[PDB]
RNA sequence: UGAAGACAUUGUCAGGUGGGGAGUUCCUUUAGUCCCUCGAAAUUUGAGGCUAGAGGAGAAAAGUUACCACA
RNA sequence: GACCCUGUUGAGCUUGACUCUAGUUUGACAUUGUGAAAAGACAUAGGAGGUGUAGAAUAGGUGGGAGCUUCGGCGCCAGUG
C-alpha cells in the first residue's frame, strides 16, 4: 500500500471528472477532522478514509486484499479504468444521468447497451460522448456507461438505435460471487 | 477572544454552551428508536412523561 | 436391510424407554434397550456410531427423534435487508411485485424475510445487485444482535468468509468505525470482498491473516466476534460429510483451535473502552466439547472477563453440568438453538465482557 | 444404491437467451461472433456471470450432461453418480 | 436539507415569519410529496450515516438520514396562526 | 499578573507495517531419533525446535497465456 | 469460415533482495494532587446453595463404609446411571 504519485492522481481523477460534478466534495474535510484519501494496493486504486488507512499499515502488504471502496485498476499500460465497485461513489454526484424501464433493466444487467426502447427519462442538453450514471424506475443505479449521441439527436433516433454504451453493470457481482 | 476582557463571561457562556451539547446528546440518544409515522404517533406523544426535568444535563446545571 | 422397518423399530424403542417401569421384555435391560436405539438410528439416519451416541446423549429419546428429523429436511432460505440502502417494507414489496413469496421471519428480527418460492432467480434480482438484500441464515443473526456494535468504535469479525455477519455490523455501524474482517483464506476472501462491495460498505479492512495472530498485528478492539471452525453439527442438512466424516480424533482437535481462538480474542479487546469491551462466541455445533467447555475454559484462564446476558429473545439455556463435567454456574447465560425447536439452524451463543 | 435413494425421496436463464439479449443492443453484427460449442459440456450452476474472455463461447442445453456410469474397478459394479468438476481435459486447456 | 433546514427556521422566527415559511413547506409538500414524506416518517429513514446539521453543502448533509421532529413544538406555539399552519402540513402529509 | 486544567501534551520500554529515506552484497512440504519446549485431555494430540531436499542488482520494470479486441 | 504466428490492448498469474529508519499504528509504564459518591477484585467471620437425560427423587465432589439405630426406620442387595 502506498499513496499515489501526482501522474497517477491526474490520470484517477480526470476518469472521474468525465462521471461527476464536485470533486472537491470527495477530498473536503469532514466534521471530525478526517478526510478520504486515495490509496494503491497491486495496481488498484481504493477510496478510503484516512483514519482507516493509518489504522490499515498494521496489515502486511501481502496479507492485505481490500480496503474502503475499489474505484478500478491502473492497467498496464497505464490507463485508469473504473469499475462497478466505483458506482456509489459516481451516483452521488453524477452530471448525467439516464432512467432504464424495467424492459431495459434486465439486458443492462446481462451486459448490453441502452436502446432507445429501454429509456424512459433522459438529461437534457448532455453531449455526444459524455459519462452517465444507469438508474431504473426506482432511481436506483444499476451501472454507468458513455453516452452514443447527443440528447436532442438521440430524440430522433429509430427505437432499435444504440443511445448509451455498457462499461459497467451490477451483474458483474455475480461474475466474482 | 480573537473585544472585552471579561474571561469571567467567556467561562460562564462557555458552560453555558457545553451542557447545552450535553442535553441535545441527551435527547438524541434517547429518541433513536421511537417511530414517528403520521398515522400513529402513540410513542412520540409518550416519549418522556414519567421523567422529570432535573434528571436532564441541563437540569442538574440550573438547579 | 429394510428401512422402513428400522423406522418402526425406531418408534417402537423409544415408546419403550418412555415407559420401560411398566412395558418392558422378561429380563433384557434398558442399556441394550439404548443400544438398540443406536444401531438403528445409526443405519437409518446415515450416522457413525461416534457421532450418533454424541447426539443421543445430549437429548432425551422423543426429542433425539425429532431432533434426526429436522437434520433431513432442508431449512427455509431467509434474506437479509441492507439497512444502508432501504428497509424491509420496501424491499418486501419491491420482491412480491416481482413474484417472490414473503413473511417476516419472525417478531425477534427487524431485518429478516422468509421466502416460500418466487418465478425469478432470488441470487439475480435487480435490488439483489443494488445491495438491497442478503441470502443469508437465520443463525447467522444472531451473534451480532449479541454483540450490538455502535456507531464510531474499532470492531474485529475474525472468520467472514461468506461476509453476511461483517455486512450487518456495518449497518449496525451506519458505515461508521473500522472492521476487521479476516479470512485465512484467499479463496473464500474474494467472496467477501464482493460481498461488501455490492453491499455499499465503506469501512472495512479485509485482511489475510490466522486468527491467532491478532493481538500481534493490532489489538485495542472495542468488540470482537468469533465464529469458530467447528464440526457443523448443527448444518447436517446443508452438509451431509458431517454424520460420518467426524471421529474422536477430529472432536480433539477442533475444541483445541477453539481454545486457542478465545484467548486471542478475550486479548484483543479492551477493557478500558468508552463504549463496551465485549466479546461474542458463536458455534454452529451441538455438541458440549465445542460449546460450553471452550466457555469454561476462558473464565477458568482468564479470570478478567464475565459472562454476560446474551440478549437474544428466544433460546435454550447452556448446560451447567455433563458427563461428569462441573462448569461455571454463570454458564446458564449463554443459549443454544436447534432446529426441532426453532426452525434454525443448531446453534450456540456465548458473550463476554472484559474487565482487565 | 437405488432403494437408499428411494426411501430417501419418500422422505435462471440460457446462454443461447442472454446472447440475443445482448445483441439485441449491439445491432451491428460481426462475422463469425458466435462460437458454438459442438462438444458435450458440464457446467453445474444455473446462471452464472462469464468473465469476457468465454463470454463468446456459447454451450447449448442440449449438449449439457450432469451424471455419468462410473465403474469402479475393484467393487466390481457401476451406478449411475452426479458429476462435480471437470478437472482436466487432456486436449486443451480451454477446453 | 431546505426542509428540514426550514422547520428549524420556522422554531425561532417572529409568528408571521413562521407562518409563511409555514405555508411554504405546505406547497413543497404537496407539489413533490414522496421525495420528502420518508422526513416524517421513522421506517423509513436512512441508514447510511448520519445527520451533519452544520455542513458545509447541501449534498454534504444527508437529510434523509434524519427526521422532522420540530412538530412537537409548533404545536404549541402561541399563536394559533401557527398552530393552524403546521396541521394544514400534516393534512397534506397525510393525503400523500 | 490572569485563563484553562489532574484531561491533554510529552517521555521510556515492548511490538505490527513500512512500493517512502539511508547503507550493503520468516513461514510451508518431505523422511528420521519418538531428541527439547509450548498448548490441550488425562490414560493422548497439535504447533514450534534439530538433521538435509524443495518455494518465495531488485519499485526501474520484467516474464507469461491453445483467452479477448484491433491491425 | 476455420488453422498457425506477430505487434498493440484488455483480463489474469508470478517476480520485483537484505539491514536500520521517517511516517503510521497497538499495549504497558511515568509526571500526578486533594476530597466526595459509586462499581470490581483482594481479608476474615458468618449464613444459604447445587434440578441436562435416566434414576421414585434437587447426584457438588473426594475416602473408608456392611452395618447404623432418640431402636423404626434405614442400609446392603436388585435396579437407573
Amino acid at each position: 500500500m502506498r499513496p499515489l504519485t501526482d501522474q497517477e492522481m491526474k490520470i484517477v481523477l480526470d476518469k472521474l471528472a468525465n462521471y461527476m460534478t464536485d470533486l472537491k466534495s470527495l477530498i473536503a474535510p469532514l466534521e471530525d477532522g478526517d478526510r478520504y484519501v486515495f490509496r494503491m494496493q497491486k495496481d488498484r486504486v481504493y477510496y478510503v478514509k484516512l483514519s482507516i488507512a493509518n489504522i490499515a499499515t498494521c496489515v502486511a502488504r501481502d496479507k492485505l486484499l481490500s480496503l474502503g471502496t475499489c474505484l478500478g485498476k491502473m492497467t498496464k499500460s497505464g490507463k485508469f479504468r473504473l469499475h462497478i465497485t466505483a458506482l456509489p461513489i459516481l451516483a452521488q454526484n453524477a452530471r448525467y444521468k439516464i432512467w432504464v424501464k424495467d424492459n431495459g433493466a434486465q439486458p443492462f444487467l446481462y451486459g448490453s447497451n441502452i436502446v432507445k426502447a429501454h429509456v424512459g427519462r433522459w438529461t437534457e442538453d448532455c453531449p455526444e460522448h459524455s459519462g452517465c450514471v444507469v438508474y431504473n424506475m426506482a432511481d436506483i443505479p444499476l451501472g454507468f456507461g458513455v453516452t452514443a449521441r447527443s440528447t436532442a439527436e438521440a430524440r430522433r433516433l429509430d427505437p432499435t438505435g444504440i443511445v448509451c454504451f455498457r462499461q459497467a453493470d451490477c451483474g458483474e457481482y455475480l461474475r466474482d460471487e | 477572544r480573537k473585544g472585552n476582557k471579561n474571561a469571567k463571561l467567556g467561562s460562564s457562556l462557555v458552560v453555558l454552551v457545553q451542557k447545552l451539547e450535553m442535553n441535545a446528546k441527551f435527547i438524541e440518544e434517547r429518541r433513536a428508536k421511537v417511530d414517528f409515522a403520521p398515522k400513529d404517533r402513540a410513542q412520540v406523544d409518550a416519549f418522556l412523561k414519567d421523567l422529570e426535568w432535573e434528571k436532564t444535563p441541563l437540569g442538574a446545571y440550573v438547579v | 436391510p429394510d428401512l422402513q422397518m428400522l423406522r418402526t423399530r425406531i418408534t417402537d424403542t423409544i415408546r419403550v424407554l418412555e415407559d420401560f417401569q411398566n412395558l418392558a421384555e422378561e429380563g433384557r435391560s434398558r442399556a441394550e434397550y439404548t443400544n438398540q436405539l443406536l444401531k438403528d438410528i445409526c443405519a437409518y439416519y446415515g450416522y457413525n456410531e461416534y457421532l450418533a451416541e454424541k447426539l443421543l446423549n445430549l437429548f432425551p429419546p422423543r426429542e433425539a427423534f425429532a431432533f434426526f428429523e429436522a437434520n433431513e429436511t432442508p431449512r427455509p432460505v431467509v434474506i437479509r435487508t441492507n439497512t444502508l440502502r432501504t428497509h424491509r417494507r420496501d424491499l418486501a414489496q419491491a420482491l412480491i411485485n416481482r413474484g417472490v413469496t414473503l413473511e417476516p421471519v419472525g417478531k425477534w428480527s427487524k431485518v429478516g424475510l422468509q421466502v416460500f418460492d418466487s418465478k425469478v432467480p432470488l441470487g439475480a434480482t435487480p435490488e439483489y445487485l443494488a445491495g438491497h438484500y442478503i441470502l443469508q441464515a437465520a443463525s447467522s443473526f444472531l451473534p451480532v444482535m449479541a454483540l450490538c456494535p455502535q456507531e464510531n468504535e474499532r470492531c474485529l469479525d475474525m472468520a467472514a468468509a461468506p461476509g453476511g455477519k461483517t455486512t450487518h455490523m456495518a449497518a449496525l455501524m451506519k458505515n461508521t468505525g473500522v472492521i476487521f474482517a479476516n479470512d485465512p483464506s484467499k479463496s473464500r476472501a474474494k467472496g467477501l470482498i464482493g460481498n461488501i462491495h455490492r453491499l455499499g460498505v465503506r469501512n472495512t479492512i479485509v485482511c489475510n491473516y490466522d486468527a491467532r495472530e491478532f493481538p500481534r498485528v493490532i489489538g485495542g478492539f472495542d468488540r470482537v466476534l468469533l465464529d469458530a471452525p467447528c464440526s457443523g453439527t448443527g448444518v447436517i442438512c446443508k452438509d451431509p460429510s458431517v454424520k460420518t466424516n467426524r471421529d474422536a480424533k477430529d472432536f480433539m482437535q477442533l475444541p483445541h483451535t477453539q481454545k486457542q481462538l478465545l484467548l486471542a480474542a478475550i486479548d484483543s479487546c479492551n477493557h478500558a473502552s468508552k463504549t463496551g469491551g465485549y466479546i461474542v462466541y458463536s458455534t454452529c455445533s451441538v455438541c458440549v466439547e465445542e460449546n460450553e467447555e471452550v466457555v469454561n475454559y476462558a473464565l477458568s484462564r482468564r479470570p478478567n472477563v464475565k459472562l454476560v446476558e446474551t440478549g437474544l429473545p428466544f433460546g435454550k439455556e447452556g448446560f451447567t453440568s455433563y458427563m461428569g463435567k462441573t462448569f461455571h454456574p454463570s454458564l446458564k447465560l449463554t443459549r443454544r438453538f436447534y432446529p426441532h425447536l426453532y426452525n434454525v439452524d443448531g446453534f450456540f451463543v456465548a458473550k463476554f465482557k472484559k474487565i482487565g | 444404491i437405488k432403494n437408499k435413494r428411494a426411501e430417501k425421496a419418500a422422505r435462471g436463464i440460457s446462454e443461447e437467451e442472454m446472447f440475443k439479449v445482448v445483441k439485441t443492443g449491439k445491432k451491428t453484427h460481426k462475422k463469425g461472433w458466435k462460437r458454438i460449442v459442438t462438444k458435450p459440456t458440464f457446467v453445474g450452476p444455473d446462471f452464472t456471470r462469464r468473465p469476457v474472455k468465454y463470454e463468446r463461447f456459447i454451450r447449448p442445453m442440449g449438449l449439457r450432461y450432469k451424471k455419468a456410469n462410473v465403474t469402479h474397478p475393484t467393487l466390481n459394479v457401476t451406478v449411475q453418480l452426479p458429476i462435480l468438476s471437470v478437472k482436466k481435459n487432456p486436449s486443451n486447456p480451454l477446453y | 436539507a431546505f426542509c428540514k433546514q426550514l422547520m428549524t427556521l420556522a422554531l425561532q422566527v417572529p409568528e408571521k415569519s413562521s407562518q409563511a415559511i409555514l405555508g411554504l413547506l405546505q406547497d413543497v409538500v404537496h407539489t413533490h410529496g414522496r421525495k420528502v414524506a420518508a422526513l416524517w416518517n421513522t421506517e423509513e429513514r436512512k441508514g447510511d450515516g448520519t445527520y451533519k446539521p452544520l455542513s458545509e453543502t447541501v449534498e454534504g448533509s444527508n437529510p434523509f438520514t434524519t427526521t422532522i421532529w420540530e412538530g412537537e413544538l409548533l404545536r404549541k406555539h402561541y399563536c394559533p396562526k401557527v398552530r393552524e399552519g403546521l396541521k394544514a402540513m400534516e393534512k397534506e402529509l397525510r393525503s400523500i
